[PDB]
């Protein structure tokens, strides 16, 4: 006789084939394919029970996020079929479609874990600083796509929950206002930061902040959205073919 | 450090398996140059006249040759044995009869030795054969040997270190390493599997499910053979400068059929040649040679599949002198 | 480009952050140094570190285990200092190479090796405990320890479990560097090469698999720094651009999504995975299966191929043969 | 068939190549101009794949195994039945495999965000080029590549690892090892902490940036950081090639003894010989 033989041709490893697919097959399709849609559904043009979560602060959200309110986008189709691609029909960036879109997040200004404003200039977080060996650009020039200066940074925003630069705030030249750009649109050099993203008469349009000193969820959005949309948008080139 | 290409490479499988040789070519040359050392075979002679079992007095194993057949022996075992020291290294130069000096009585011995490979194991050595000098290579001590442990350098013509001395403890690890290919594996492969019979090398179940009755607690050979087998063929696979797709598909080591090539059968044979030679011919020499010539446990010099390949597949790329003296066999 | 996604151009200092826990506070050790180079590509802060009882029982169990290893690796060259540094990766603590079955082998052989995996077992079940209930001193879901949990029983599996179910301590995996994967060879060729074992191919489809979601993962991440997609747990709660483009990046790709809170899921999963198929794998070994090429000749699916050099019978058959 | 966010990004825009020519969706499928190349080249390939398979003994998925030529037959063509067919789809693999990179990094555009997917995606690009066409260039012959077939391509890396007699005591590989088990054991504690966060149980607050970082820290001392995780989870995931693919290269071509051997550059010096 042979350890593991059964009725038939059949032995225990044979069967425990069969059970490891239908194990894998049943966590993929029927658990983390159905995780996989709680975002984004309904479908526009098999789902999950919703999940709510208690937040840190008080208050409870429940996901998907339907909101109150609805945005309208600047965009017309180019043709008919189905899966035509959209195409702005004012200026994208101040519009905020394609590449320049934000998310309807919380008006809300995001917390530390004790509850005081998590994303703040260094005039409000005194405690924090520059570490040694590194440029302050507080007083540098901001120097733009096409090799204009732009502007002057007056601060950093530092995260005080994480303790990381998420952007640097600049006077725009010309427009009495100061404007926020994200580190990661930032070529941070000794005499001067480099801005690709941009054209310097395009910093005048940076969506605003409704207070001086913090910034909304959805304001964060709404400025990193800006720059992106740069990328596709800051010339008519940039939206045709590389070659 | 590294090898500059090219490399030389053969197929031994089937398109698609990556089953063959790899060899550097500036080292196959200098093991070339090395086995062509062989000297060649000494000119035929005289085929008539009376046989030396007649003319000389102690002649008890070539005894059915003519004396100028038996002088061209004696002639050619001197260059591929005992060159630098001549006929008298085994011989009273006074008195060519006298068995006195321990050579004598050894060279006796090997010549049987000899006979008994190139007739009784032709399923290893097939017509090529082996001489004398297929591992003495011009020496009394022949350069590639084993005690019953590990012993370094592998050529005992190198001096070794102190660290390589036996007696040098310290040093084990690394002549067993040397012996496997350099790998950690805690095993002798030579006094496990071929100083004798009494082991099984093959490890590897032939059947799909564990049969009830050899497969639970002491009815089970231990994990450690497994690690044992492993480390012989490491070892074979560098005595013959090779790797293991030269003999196996390595999708069933355990599969002969079109799973095996030609060589590992020969490579069968050969272990079983050896366990032969080692038992029967090599190990009961400790009785006839000097103390200086034993092992640490008195055993007498040995072979494995290294004395007579020297890093090739075939030992010294297939020469052969077997026609040139039907003397040392096949024996009729 | 974005450079961030390279390494921080500006570093950041505050004050140091600590989160009180519900229990161990004033066990925590250490003051906190920071390293300039490090913050280029992480956090530059270094401490301080928690002890407890379980953490300090680790390092102890540890330790003793690591001493009993290194004491029988210094005696394989008689404790020679120099040897021992040439050497080391070469030297080990091995199981037991005769068949004692279940026996508690004698020191010489095998019973260094079942004392020092016993202290291993005992340290890392202490270091368990500490990966769980620092999560839920917390206040966190305990999904690390978990995942945690899968691999300790993998090593439980090769180390105890396997050599018990065929009752044998000489299967077991030797400590020491060359030693132990000397180990994977034996036990594939005892066992009939481990390729066709269908677990040993699950357990490296998830191992490669997280290879690819980190990659892929990882790199979507970076791709999104410029939206903030690293503050992951309020693109969890708070859906932003960040992971409204990650997901339509594989999307447009792939034709299917995950979510910023699932994809950690797949890749929880994943990981899980390559430890869970391995054990079952392991478990089935030697056991119910002996070899495992013949088991997948027995099922129909090993691939064969024409002879190239003239198919060979065994020797060991022919008439006369010697054995 | 679009998610409920995903309109106001379905713009023109961001092409390589192409224009507005292929600037479409196809259900939720971008395609563009390497979206049309791609399946070209996978239609092609899997064509040839069934085509080779039907000539063969097989119809078991397991078994199927579409081969490399002879050593042999060099660089040069071979016949369909004899290496032709692998040679084939070889060049349709790399076509479908580039073309899918280079349609993420259109993709990628249109999104306006970094390009780092497909640029991780040529890594293992890199290692199939380094099994498939740069090894067996050095050595000089296609047929040392693998075959195309679920195991028996199994056997082939069996049998190359064993041509080094020990496969595991090459030092590029023990590297590669190294990276691919540190990385799935990062995914697993990456993975799990950010569910520990947004999953505490009960009727529990979901936690904090600072609560991850206190977890690590207070468990092993450091804690590398939320951006920083992504970073090194890419860098150690794609190390598990960059670092292999010198063990795979040198293998023949730059060493032809065993693995373990190699080691006597440590263990041979002199002074402690
Ligand atoms: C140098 C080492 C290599 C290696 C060693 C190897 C080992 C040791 C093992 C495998 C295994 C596997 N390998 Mg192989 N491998 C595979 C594909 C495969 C799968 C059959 C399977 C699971 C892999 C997986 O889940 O990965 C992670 C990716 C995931 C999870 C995403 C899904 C991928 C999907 C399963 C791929 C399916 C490919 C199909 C064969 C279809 C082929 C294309 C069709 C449409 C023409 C491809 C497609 C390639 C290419 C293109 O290079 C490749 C190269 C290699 N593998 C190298 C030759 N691989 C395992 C197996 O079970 O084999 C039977 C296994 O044990
Ligand atoms: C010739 C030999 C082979 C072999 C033999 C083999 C064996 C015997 C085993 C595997 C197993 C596995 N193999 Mg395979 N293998 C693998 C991949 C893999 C792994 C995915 C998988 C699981 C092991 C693991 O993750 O361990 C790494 C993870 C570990 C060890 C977890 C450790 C967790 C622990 C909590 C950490 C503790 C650390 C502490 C600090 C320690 C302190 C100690 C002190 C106190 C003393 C690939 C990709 C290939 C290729 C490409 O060829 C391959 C070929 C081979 N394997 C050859 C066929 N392999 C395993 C498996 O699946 O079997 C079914 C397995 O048992
Ligand atoms: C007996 C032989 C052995 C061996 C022989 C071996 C060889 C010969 C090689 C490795 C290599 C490697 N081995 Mg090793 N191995 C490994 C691990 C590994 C890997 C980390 C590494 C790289 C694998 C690779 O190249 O994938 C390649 C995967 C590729 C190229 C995937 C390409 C994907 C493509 C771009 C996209 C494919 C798409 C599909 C066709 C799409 C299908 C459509 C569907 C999904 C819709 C482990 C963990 C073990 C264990 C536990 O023992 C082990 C044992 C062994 N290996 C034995 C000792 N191994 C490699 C290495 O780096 O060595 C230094 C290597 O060359
Ligand atoms: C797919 C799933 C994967 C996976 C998953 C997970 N892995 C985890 C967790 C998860 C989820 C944890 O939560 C836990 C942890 O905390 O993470 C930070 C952990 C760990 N995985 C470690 C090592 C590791 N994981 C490997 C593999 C995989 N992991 C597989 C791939 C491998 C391989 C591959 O070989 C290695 C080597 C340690 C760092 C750590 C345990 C420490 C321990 O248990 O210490 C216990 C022992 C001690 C504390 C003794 C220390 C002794 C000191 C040095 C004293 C000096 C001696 C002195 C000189 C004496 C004389
Ligand atoms: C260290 C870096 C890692 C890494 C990283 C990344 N991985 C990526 C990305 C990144 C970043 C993506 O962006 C991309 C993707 O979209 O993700 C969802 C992707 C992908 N990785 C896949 C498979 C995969 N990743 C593996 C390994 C790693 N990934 C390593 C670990 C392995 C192993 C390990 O075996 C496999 C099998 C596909 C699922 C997908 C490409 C699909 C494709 O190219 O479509 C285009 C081509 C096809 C859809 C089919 C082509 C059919 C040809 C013509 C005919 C078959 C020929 C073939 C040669 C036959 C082989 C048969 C045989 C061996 C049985
Ligand atoms: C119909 C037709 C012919 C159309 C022509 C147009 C065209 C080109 C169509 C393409 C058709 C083809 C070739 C389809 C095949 C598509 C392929 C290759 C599918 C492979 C799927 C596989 C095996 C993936 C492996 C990885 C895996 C396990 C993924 C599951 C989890 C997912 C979806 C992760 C992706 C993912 C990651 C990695 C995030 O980090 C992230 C962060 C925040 C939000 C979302 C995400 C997210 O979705
Ligand atoms: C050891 C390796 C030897 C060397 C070197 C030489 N000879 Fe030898 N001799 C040897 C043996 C083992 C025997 C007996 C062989 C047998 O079949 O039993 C012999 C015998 C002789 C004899 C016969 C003497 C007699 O019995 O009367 C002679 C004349 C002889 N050998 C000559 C000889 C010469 C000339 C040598 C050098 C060229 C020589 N031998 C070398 C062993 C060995
Ligand atoms: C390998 C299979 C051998 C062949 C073929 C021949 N001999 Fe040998 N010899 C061999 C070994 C392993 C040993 C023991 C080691 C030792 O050197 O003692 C020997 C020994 C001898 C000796 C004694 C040398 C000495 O100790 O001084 C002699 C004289 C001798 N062998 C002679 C000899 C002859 C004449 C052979 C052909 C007929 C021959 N040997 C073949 C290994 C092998
Ligand atoms: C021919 C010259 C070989 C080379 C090179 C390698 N191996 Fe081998 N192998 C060979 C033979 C003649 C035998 C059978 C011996 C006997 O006395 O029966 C073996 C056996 C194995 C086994 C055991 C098979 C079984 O049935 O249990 C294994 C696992 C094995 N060999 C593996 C192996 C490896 C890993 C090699 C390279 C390092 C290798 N072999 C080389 C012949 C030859
Ligand atoms: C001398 C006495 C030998 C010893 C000891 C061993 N081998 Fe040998 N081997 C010897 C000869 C004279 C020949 C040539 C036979 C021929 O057909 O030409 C061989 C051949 C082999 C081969 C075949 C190589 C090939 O055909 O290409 C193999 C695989 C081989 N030998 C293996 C082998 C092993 C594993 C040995 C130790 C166990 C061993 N040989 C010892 C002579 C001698
Ligand atoms: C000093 C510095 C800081 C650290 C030193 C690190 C160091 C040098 C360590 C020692 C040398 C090294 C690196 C050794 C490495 C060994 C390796 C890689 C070993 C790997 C694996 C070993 C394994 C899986 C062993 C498992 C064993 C077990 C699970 C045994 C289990 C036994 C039990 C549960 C006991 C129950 C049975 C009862 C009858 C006693
Ligand atoms: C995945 C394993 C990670 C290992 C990382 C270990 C980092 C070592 C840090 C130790 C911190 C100890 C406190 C330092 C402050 C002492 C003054
Ligand atoms: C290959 C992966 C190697 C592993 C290393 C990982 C560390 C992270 C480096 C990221 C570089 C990406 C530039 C980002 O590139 C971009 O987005 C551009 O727009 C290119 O101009
Ligand atoms: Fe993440």
């Amino acid at each position: 006789m042979y350890h593991g033989a059964l009725a038939q041709h059949l032995d225990i490893a044979q069967l425990v084939w069969y059970a490891q697919w239908l194990v894998i097959w049943t966590v993929v399709l029927l658990y983390l394919r159905r995780e996989d849609r709680r975002e984004g559904y309904p479908l526009v043009e098999e789902l999950p029970y919703p999940k709510t979560f208690v937040l840190p602060h008080g208050g409870t959200v429940t996901v998907p996020r339907r909101r109150p309110e609805t945005r309208e986008l600047k965009l017309a189709q180019t043709d008919g079929f189905e899966g035509a691609p959209l195409q702005p029909t004012g200026n994208p960036l101040v519009d905020a479609v394609g590449p320049a879109s934000y998310a309807e997040r919380a008006e809300v200004v995001d917390a530390t874990v004790d509850g005081k404003a998590k994303i703040v200039p260094l005039r409000v977080a005194t405690d924090f600083s520059i570490a040694e060996g590194d440029v302050d650009p507080r007083g540098l020039p901001v120097v733009a796509a096409d090799g204009v200066e732009a502007g002057t940074v007056t601060d950093l925003w530092v995260d005080r929950s994480e303790h990381y630069f998420r952007y640097l705030e600049l006077s725009v030249a010309g427009s009495a206002r100061t404007a926020l750009i994200p580190l990661g649109f930032c070529d941070v050099k000794k005499d001067k930061i480099v801005v690709t993203s941009i054209l310097s008469e395009q910093f005048a349009n940076v969506p605003r902040l409704q207070s001086r000193d913090q910034i909304t969820l959805r304001e964060e959005d709404k400025v990193s959205a800006y720059y992106a949309g740069g990328l596709l948008y800051a010339t008519p080139e940039r939206a045709e073919s590389l070659l | 450090c590294f090898e500059p290409p090219p490399a030389t490479t053969t197929q031994t499988g089937f398109r698609g398996l990556s089953m063959g040789e790899v060899l550097h070519p500036a080292t196959v040359k200098a093991k070339k140059e090395r086995d062509a050392q062989y000297p060649p075979a000494l000119a035929a002679v005289k085929a008539e006249g009376p046989p030396v079992s007649q003319v000389y007095k102690n002649v008890k194993v070539l005894g059915n040759l003519t004396e100028a057949e038996f002088l061209r022996t004696m002639t050619a075992i001197t260059e591929w044995v005992s060159p630098q020291e001549g006929c008298t290294y085994c011989h009273d130069e006074n008195n060519l009869a006298s068995e006195a000096k321990y050579p004598y009585v050894v060279a006796r011995r090997m010549l049987e030795m000899t006979r008994a490979i190139n007739t009784n194991w032709t399923q290893h050595v097939a017509q090529t054969g082996v001489t004398c000098y297929t591992c003495h290579r011009g020496t009394p001590l022949p350069p590639y040997v084993r005690y019953l442990e590990p012993t370094l350098p592998l050529n005992n013509r190198e001096t070794p270190t102190h660290v390589e001395r036996v007696e040098t403890r310290s040093g084990y690890v690394v002549r067993l390493a040397k012996y496997t290919a350099y790998s950690a594996l805690n095993y002798d492969p030579f006094t496990m599997f071929l100083a004798n019979d009494k082991r099984q090398v093959r490890v590897v179940p032939q059947t799909a499910l564990p049969l009830v009755g050899v497969s639970r607690g002491k009815e089970r050979r231990p994990l450690s053979d497994a690690y044992a087998t492993f480390a012989l063929m490491m070892s074979i696979s560098d005595s013959l400068g090779t790797n293991c797709t030269f003999c196996h598909n390595a999708q069933t080591f355990e599969s002969w059929g079109k799973k095996s090539t030609p060589q590992r059968a020969i490579a069968w044979w050969g272990i079983r040649m050896v366990r032969d030679l080692n038992m029967n011919y090599l190990a009961p020499l400790n009785a006839s040679l000097p103390a200086s010539r034993l092992g640490r446990q008195g055993e007498a010099p040995q072979a494995d599949c290294r004395t007579c390949h020297q890093g090739v597949t075939k030992p010294l790329f297939g020469a052969s002198r077997l026609k040139d003296y039907p003397e040392l066999g096949p024996i009729k | 480009a974005d450079y961030q996604t390279i390494y921080t151009q500006i570093q950041a200092r505050g004050p140091h952050i600590t989160v009180s826990g519900e229990w161990g506070d004033n066990d925590r050790v250490g003051k906190p140094f920071y390293s300039y180079w490090l913050g280029k590509i992480g956090d530059a802060q270094i401490g301080p570190i928690y002890l407890g009882a379980s953490g300090i029982a680790a390092f102890a169990f540890g330790s003793t285990a690591i001493l009993i290893i290194l004491f029988n690796m210094a005696a394989e060259v008689h404790f020679d200092p120099l040897q021992f540094f040439r050497q080391f990766f070469w030297l080990g603590l091995y199981p037991p190479k005769a068949q004692y079955g279940m026996g508690i082998p004698p020191l010489h052989d095998g019973g260094w090796w079942l004392m020092a995996g016993l202290f291993m077992t005992l340290s890392l079940g202490s270091w368990w405990i500490r990966v769980y209930s620092r999560a839920r001193a917390l206040g966190l879901g305990t999904h690390i320890a978990w995942n945690f949990a899968a691999a300790i029983f993998f090593v439980l599996c090769i180390g105890c479990i396997h050599p018990t179910l065929v009752g044998s301590w000489s299967e077991g995996v030797p400590f020491g560097i060359w030693p132990h994967i000397d180990w994977l060879t034996a036990f594939s060729i005892r066992y009939g090469n481990f390729y066709y074992c269908p677990w040993h191919g699950f357990s490296i489809g998830f191992a490669y698999g997280c290879g690819l979601l980190f990659a892929a993962h990882g790199a979507t991440i970076l791709a999104v720094a410029r939206f903030g997609g690293d503050r992951e747990i309020e693109q969890i709660t708070d859906r932003g651009t960040a992971v409204e483009r990650a997901a339509l990046f594989w999307r447009w790709t792939i034709g299917f999504n995950a979510t910023i809170e699932s994809v950690h899921r797949w890749g929880w999963f994943f990981s899980l995975m390559v430890m869970v198929s391995a054990s079952v794998g392991i478990l089935l070994t030697g056991t119910f299966v002996d070899n495992w090429y013949l088991w997948c000749v027995k099922h129909g699916a090993a691939p064969d191929y024409p002879a190239y050099l003239p198919a060979t019978p065994d020797p060991a058959s022919l008439p006369g043969a010697p054995k | 068939a679009l998610l409920s966010f995903e309109r106001k990004y379905r713009v023109r825009g961001g092409t390589l190549i192409g224009g507005d020519l292929f600037d479409f969706w196809v259900g939720p499928y971008f395609v563009g101009f390497f979206g049309v190349s791609a399946i070209f080249f996978i239609f092609l390939g899997v064509s040839l794949i069934g085509y080779a398979a039907s000539q063969g003994p097989t119809w078991d998925p397991f078994a199927i195994s579409i081969n490399p030529p002879d050593l042999k037959y060099g660089l040069g063509a071979a016949p369909l039945l004899e290496g032709g067919f692998w040679q084939a789809i070889t060049v349709c693999a790399l076509g479908a495999f580039i073309s899918w990179m280079l349609r993420e990094v259109e993709i990628s555009r249109k999104l306006g965000i970094g390009w780092h997917v497909p640029l991780a995606f040529c890594v293992p690009i890199f290692m199939f080029c380094v099994l498939q066409v740069f090894r067996p260039l050095l050595l000089g012959s296609w047929g040392h590549a693998f075959p195309y077939g679920i195991l028996s391509h199994l056997d082939w890396v069996n049998n190359f690892g064993y041509q080094y007699l020990n496969w595991h005591y090459n030092p590029g590989h023990m590297s590669s090892v190294s990276f691919l088990f540190v990385n799935a054991m990062a995914l697993g504690l990456h993975g799990g902490l950010i569910l520990s966060v947004a999953n505490p149980g009960d009727g529990d607050k979901v936690k904090t940036a600072e609560h991850e970082n206190q977890y690590f820290r207070d468990v092993v001392g450091y804690s590398i950081g939320a951006l920083s995780i992504h970073r090194l989870g890419l860098f150690l995931a794609s190390n598990i090639f960059l670092t292999g693919a010198f063990g795979t290269i040198a293998s023949g071509p730059f060493w032809t003894r065993g693995w373990p051997e190699w080691w006597g550059w440590w263990l041979d010096i002199p002074f402690w010989s």
